[PDB]
């Protein structure tokens, strides 16, 4: 649903990550390939060592696609609608990924927001990314 | 649980530093907060009714510490953590019939504390052995539905 | 997304349970309350055995509810607006708990139509029950 | 798992009625249908583009006896299904990395079938019994993540 207080909440939190965007993006990954690591067999043309300019690349590509969905929250499922077609469809990414990468999303802002990631703020942005999840894993229902 | 020398380093040094009066508090009102339904188990604890009134809830602080002492005994326990489980196993699962993965949520939402607590010391590979730790007490609390 | 095979296939198999909507809301409900104990939880005010008229009187509850979704498929977020605010909330239902009675409203649904319950249609009924779910889970998001 | 002695007959008269050639396949394929992302893993069975492709697909039919196999095997050892399925639980979680929540589905799937094929007589015990034997089967394939 994404009531109006959470797209407030969202807007600023990301508002502060910034330029740091793509890096934060980059982490997130990261996280996700080590404390998941079934998670690492959709990529097997990237090494996804630290440091690694793939991972780095695809980063930007996770937060911009977040930016997208901040940008045009209340039209998500048109705004991502060729990125639900791609994970859905194409790479057949598993429901259950969208949750794992959300989680490490949110580990990444709370590592990086100590002022913003609050108990409010956290909620919404748990809500922003379930609703991205959501609309990604819909070209399954 | 495995986990290996390195990570068991990185999860008790991190683990010494903890404020233990505070830190169950905050994972368990978050809990309440994040994922809502959770607050059907905790009628008794009074004004749940917006962020502020969860985390400043005396009853939230105090049982949120037992959480804590939980955890803190299974990190202890890491190859029994079925036996450090069993009698809060019989209790979320047998009594209150807690869905089992609202201990996978409870779990993670620890790991968000830790990470917003310790901000970068919470690095990539120091999360990943607490998602060892926390994906092992949630499989042993809910050894009673297995 | 529901497809308008999906749909097709939902409103003939539905179409095929008739009278027996009620019954077998009923039936499905049983099924969840014998295969997943927690799920009863919610219900203390019913008796839960065997031909209780009040687990009777609930089915026919759900199969109208279902009913409402596939003859306005097309608005499901409005037509089960207020179900939605019930079971998030009031009722705090936990989510997990609607992927359980969807399974066992397949199982109902297997087991009385054998000739309708195909792999196509189980798929499209799976997708419509996962898409009630999503609405019904919605005011958490 | 601990089934009763009323779940066990349950199980067991059922089971002896189940066309081993065939069920298999039927749970497999319809997997494979009704929730597609598995398809990720069976890149080599060929055709699966409609579920018509895939219910008729040779591999899909040869492989479901094989999965059915090791249900009717876990039928046998209810009391040790981490031993009975530890090669299995290597194979799939060190080796093809499935997420573990696929195994509760193919159980819900295989479920499903067994419903379609015996209809009123798959009666809600007898479904609860099999939901206990899939839940034992699913948490035994994913030892190796535990
Ligand atoms: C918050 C959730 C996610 C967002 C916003 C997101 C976004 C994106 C974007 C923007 C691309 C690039 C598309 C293009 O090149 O046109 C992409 C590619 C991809 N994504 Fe995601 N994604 C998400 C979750 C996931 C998950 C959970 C997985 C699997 C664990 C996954 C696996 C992939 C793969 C394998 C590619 C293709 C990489 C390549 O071959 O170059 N994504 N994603
Ligand atoms: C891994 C996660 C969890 C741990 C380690 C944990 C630990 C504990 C501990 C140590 C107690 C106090 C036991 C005593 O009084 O002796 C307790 C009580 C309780 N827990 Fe949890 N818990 C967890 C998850 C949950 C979840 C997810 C819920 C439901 C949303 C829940 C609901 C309750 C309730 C209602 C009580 C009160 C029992 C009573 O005093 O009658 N717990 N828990
Ligand atoms: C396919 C999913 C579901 C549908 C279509 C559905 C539909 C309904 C309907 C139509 C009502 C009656 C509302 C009224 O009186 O105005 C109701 C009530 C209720 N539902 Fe559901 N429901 C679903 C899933 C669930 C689940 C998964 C649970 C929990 C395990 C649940 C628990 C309840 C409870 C506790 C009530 C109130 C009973 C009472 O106090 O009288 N529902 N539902
Ligand atoms: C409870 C559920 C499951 C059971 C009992 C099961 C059982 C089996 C068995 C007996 C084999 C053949 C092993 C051999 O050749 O010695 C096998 C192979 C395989 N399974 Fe499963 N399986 C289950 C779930 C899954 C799921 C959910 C997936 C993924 C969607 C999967 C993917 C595979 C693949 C890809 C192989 C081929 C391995 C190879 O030959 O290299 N399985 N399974």
């Amino acid at each position: 649903v994404l009531s109006p207080a959470d797209k407030t909440n969202v807007k600023a939190a990301w508002g502060k990550v910034g330029a740091h965007a793509g890096e934060y993006g980059a982490e997130a990954l990261e996280r996700m390939f080590l404390s998941f690591p079934t998670t690492k067999t959709y990529f097997p043309h990237f090494d996804l060592s630290h440091g690694s300019a793939q991972v780095k690349g695809h980063g930007k590509k996770v937060a911009d696609a977040l930016t997208n969905a901040v940008a045009h929250v209340d039209d998500m499922p048109n705004a991502l609608s060729a990125l639900s077609d791609l994970h859905a469809h194409k790479l057949r990414v598993d429901p259950v990924n969208f949750k794992l990468l959300s989680h490490c999303l949110l580990v990444t802002l709370a590592a990086h927001l100590p002022a913003e990631f609050t108990p409010a703020v956290h909620a919404s942005l748990d809500k922003f990314l379930a609703s991205v999840s959501t609309v990604l894993t819909s070209k399954y229902r | 649980v495995h986990l290996t020398p390195e990570e068991k380093s990185a999860v008790t040094a991190l683990w010494g530093k903890v404020n233990v009066d505070e830190v169950g508090g905050k994972a368990l009102g978050r809990l309440l907060v994040v994922y809502p339904w959770t607050q059907r188990f905790f009628e008794s604890f009074g004004d749940l009714s917006t962020p502020d009134a969860v985390m400043g809830n005396p009853k939230v602080k105090a049982h949120g510490k037992k959480v804590l002492g939980a955890f803190s005994d299974g990190l202890a326990h890491l190859d029994n953590l079925k036996g450090t489980f069993a009698t809060l196993s019989e209790l979320h699962c047998d009594k209150l019939h807690v869905d089992p993965e609202n201990f996978r949520l409870l779990g993670n939402v620890l790991v968000c504390v830790l990470a917003h607590h310790f901000g970068k010391e919470f690095t990539p590979p120091v999360q990943a052995a607490y998602q060892k730790v926390v994906a092992g007490v949630a499989n042993a609390l809910a050894h009673k539905y297995h």
